[PDB]
DNA sequence: GCATGCTCTACTGCTTCGATATCG
DNA sequence: AAGCAGTAGAGCA
DNA sequence: TGCTCTACTGCTTCGATATCG
DNA sequence: AAGCAGTAGAGCATGC
């Protein structure tokens, strides 16, 4: 659906072992979950903030579920991930943190098996939303929890099973005992290691699919068309303020009004005229008159001919392509005629051309629909989806003119160590990755007032180049490149 | 910094011709100035405006000798133009039909430009003229007239009507003249213009020849009036 | 022959989110 | 509601 | 009667505000 | 835009 929100329960094996040091000195296996766990509430804080975010430690001494079962001890609840929950969250650390959960709650018992699942189950059938993905993720080590009775291990592969089946889905983040890939052992059943995605790779993003617009397709007389106008790059900004009361932190309820015709009393709208005064006159209208002055056809895109791909010069831009798509819920029978004008509109490279009013009064505009086919391979590569784009296009006065009147040229010799220049500096471009530093910088700086831990975590400027990997990448050419005809010769 | 825009308009009998089903001549170029003028006062900027009119009755010249300077009218100086000079347009129903020259009010609107930069600071001196063609010339002295236009480096943009060589309606991207509304007079008209434009600046009078259809259609009128970004 | 009693289906308005135009 | 240089009126000489 | 400060200042870009689907 | 949730209205069955 649309608004089936993501679900995730954590799940951390506190039983015998990971408590101890494994008899190292580096890092325990509980502050390795510890530090994930923490980690993944920080990025769903502001990257998915409707999400559904639960944490249960299993194997503790002392037991609290709503099931009233031995040992299984939950910690908090199926909500959004919440401030509060995570500065109850961060006090597991370091050998004061380990005393802090034995005093709270006492590590190891002899834990059981299969009814940790059916405590998650009940966690996951009492809430009152829709979800889409529902994911146990399970933080361990150990490979036989059942190595003594069979019927323990029978049944927790038919627990399992039966959360196979209702749509919950489970993956075990493998910690492993010695720092390698060596338990190759049986649990590829149970399950549908790397925790670097889990620990910083996702500080900044947002999950969201939406239509923009439902519009018609005509063909210039009478033949219509049902498509659909999504969204590809939407120019995101951080959330705006919210009023509050220094006092007791409360919003405050803003209320406008005009009024006070230099007497007192108010006025409700029936009685203002807008008006533009030019000069030394007037001129009144109504509200309606003003807002009429703009009315030029029904909202949807007709159809004025076609034009080869070759001829519209894609650099004349005003703003973003949004891109199209063939819908069924209008009319009936409209990707067959999309395909087949696709496929002749590639066989023969040609574009349509279109004259677009989105909404109900909205002026005429001009856009051009330019087509595209997708791509896709064994590894399922998608970089375009098989459609169409909207190249926006500008009418007259969008264009200024530059004074232009300068023409020197010189002799072709620096275009070969400029040749070098651009080899030397020569990559591969990107697919991501130039994040915006005040943003990211307004996101920590949130961070460390909502939990005030020590500092603003300063963000690497990423957009910002390097200057030390670059100039003695280069080397001692900048100076012949300088110095070979233009130096400024004072 | 401060434009000083001028119109020169042939307000002509054949100007007011008869209509074969399209709309005259004169009311095309009432509604081409009427979209210009409607521009540059509603855009609030700092120009100023002077218009002259042939094609006339009276001669309330400031200059009327003899036979020659006849149905030609300084409406305004350079004005910063308000409604009065959008009603002059608007409520000037009359034609006028008595027809006399063509030439006549580029030198008397330069003569009243001369007389309009009184320590008035001016970057641009672009004429704008309507013709309609039709009447016959007049070649008493043409190279030093044509000096003055050279050495004063001012601007002379030229709107011919649509007769350029199936429902011609204003503009809608088809044809300019409709099957014929060329004679002799209007091609040595044509030709003469071509002449006068190609040797004073160049091919740019030939892009500098602008159809009452196609002025319409596009923006050829606002040409060196903005400045630098 | 006129008034009432009972159900189900399609119309319609609300709520939340996101994008767009406007005014400093 | 905030900055960035562009274009004419004042101060010491 | 001569060259730098100075009042303005047009613009330009976020930031808050309001509308619409 | 998207989902949903609540009520108005029309037609079958009944009564005086």
């Amino acid at each position: 659906k649309y608004s089936g929100r993501d679900s995730l329960i954590f799940l951390v094996d506190a039983s015998k072992a990971m408590f101890e040091s494994q008899s190292e000195d580096e890092l325990t296996p509980f502050d390795m979950s510890i530090q994930c766990i923490q980690s993944v509430y920080i990025s769903k804080i502001i990257s998915s903030d409707r999400d559904l975010l639960a944490v249960v430690f299993y194997g503790t001494e002392k037991d609290k579920n709503s099931v009233n079962f031995k040992n299984i001890y939950v910690l908090q609840e199926l909500d959004n991930p919440g401030a509060k929950r995570i500065l109850e969250l961060d006090q597991f650390k370091g050998q004061q943190g380990q005393k802090r959960f034995q005093d709270m709650m006492g590590h190891g018992s002899d834990y059981s098996l299969s009814e940790v699942l059916w405590v998650c189950a009940n966690l996951f059938s009492d809430v009152q939303f829709k979800m889409s993905h529902k994911r146990i993720m399970l933080f361990t080590n150990e490979d036989n929890p059942h190595g003594n009775d069979s019927a323990k291990a029978s049944r927790a592969r038919t627990k399992a099973g039966d959360l196979r089946d209702t749509g919950i889905f489970l993956d075990l983040m493998h910690l492993k005992k010695p720092g390698g890939f060596d338990i190759s052992l049986f649990y590829r059943d149970i399950i549908s290691s790397k925790l670097e995605d889990l620990l910083r790779k996702v500080r900044a993003k947002e999950t969201r699919k939406r239509a923009l617009s439902r519009l018609k397709l005509k063909l210039n007389k009478d033949i219509v068309i049902s498509v659909g106008i999504y969204n590809l790059v939407q120019k995101a900004l951080k959330p705006p303020p919210i009023k509050l009361y220094r006092e007791t932190n409360e919003p405050v309820k803003t209320k406008t009004r005009t009024f006070n015709t230099s007497t007192g009393g108010l006025l409700l709208p029936s009685d203002t005229k807008r008006s533009q005064i030019y000069g030394s006159r007037q001129i009144i209208l109504e509200k309606e008159e003003t807002e009429e002055l703009k009315r030029f056809d029904d909202p949807g895109l007709m159809l004025m001919g076609f034009k080869p791909l070759v001829l519209l010069k894609k650099h004349h831009y005003l703003r973003p392509s949004l891109f199209v798509y063939p819908e069924e819920s209008l009319v009936i029978g409209s990707s067959t005629l999309f395909s087949a004008l696709l496929i002749k509109c590639l066989e023969k490279e040609v574009a349509a051309l279109c004259r677009y009013t989105p909404r109900r009064n909205i002026p005429p505009y001009f856009v051009a629909l330019v087509p595209q086919e997708e791509e896709l391979d064994d590894q399922k590569i998608q970089v375009t989806p098989p459609g169409f784009q909207l190249v926006f296009l500008p009418f007259a006065d969008d264009k200024r003119k530059m004074p232009f009147t300068e023409k020197i040229m010189a002799t072709p010799e620096q275009v070969g160590k400029m040749k070098a220049i651009v080899e030397k500096l020569r990559f591969t471009y990107r697919s991501d990755s130039f994040e915006n530093p005040v943003l990211q910088q307004h996101f920590r700086n949130l961070e460390a007032l909502a939990l005030d831990l020590m500092e603003p975590e300063q963000a690497v400027d990423l957009t910002l180049p390097k200057v030390e990997a670059m100039n003695k990448r280069l080397g001692s050419l900048v100076d012949e490149f300088k110095e070979l005809v233009y130096p400024p010769d004072y | 910094n401060k434009a000083a825009v001028v119109l020169c308009m042939d307000v002509g009998f054949t100007m007011s011709n008869s209509i074969p089903g399209i709309e005259s001549p004169f009311e095309q170029a009432k509604k081409v100035i009427t979209m210009f003028v409607q521009r540059q006062v509603f855009a609030e900027n700092k120009d100023e405006i002077a218009l002259v009119l042939f094609g006339t009755d009276g001669t309330d010249n400031p200059l009327s000798g003899g036979d020659q300077y006849q149905n030609i009218t300084v409406h305004r100086h350079l004005m910063l133009p308000d409604f009065d000079l959008l009603e002059d347009i608007e409520s000037k129903i009359q034609p006028g039909s008595q027809q006399a020259d063509f030439l006549d009010a580029l030198i008397v609107s330069m003569d009243v430009i001369q007389h309009e930069t009184i320590g008035k600071k001016f970057e641009k001196r672009h004429i704008e003229i309507f013709t309609d063609l039709s009447s016959r010339f007049s070649k008493s002295q043409l190279d030093i007239i044509i000096h003055s236009l050279k050495k004063c480096d001012i601007s002379l943009q030229f709107f011919l009507p649509f007769s350029l060589g199936g429902p011609f309606r204003l503009g809608g991207h088809g044809p300019s003249f409709p099957l014929k509304g060329i004679t002799e007079q209007q091609k040595e008209g044509l030709e003469i213009v071509k002449m006068v434009m190609i040797s004073l600046e160049g091919e740019d009078g030939l892009d500098e020849i602008y159809s009452f259809s196609e002025s319409l259609r596009k923006l050829c009128v606002f040409k060196k009036i903005e400045r630098h970004s």
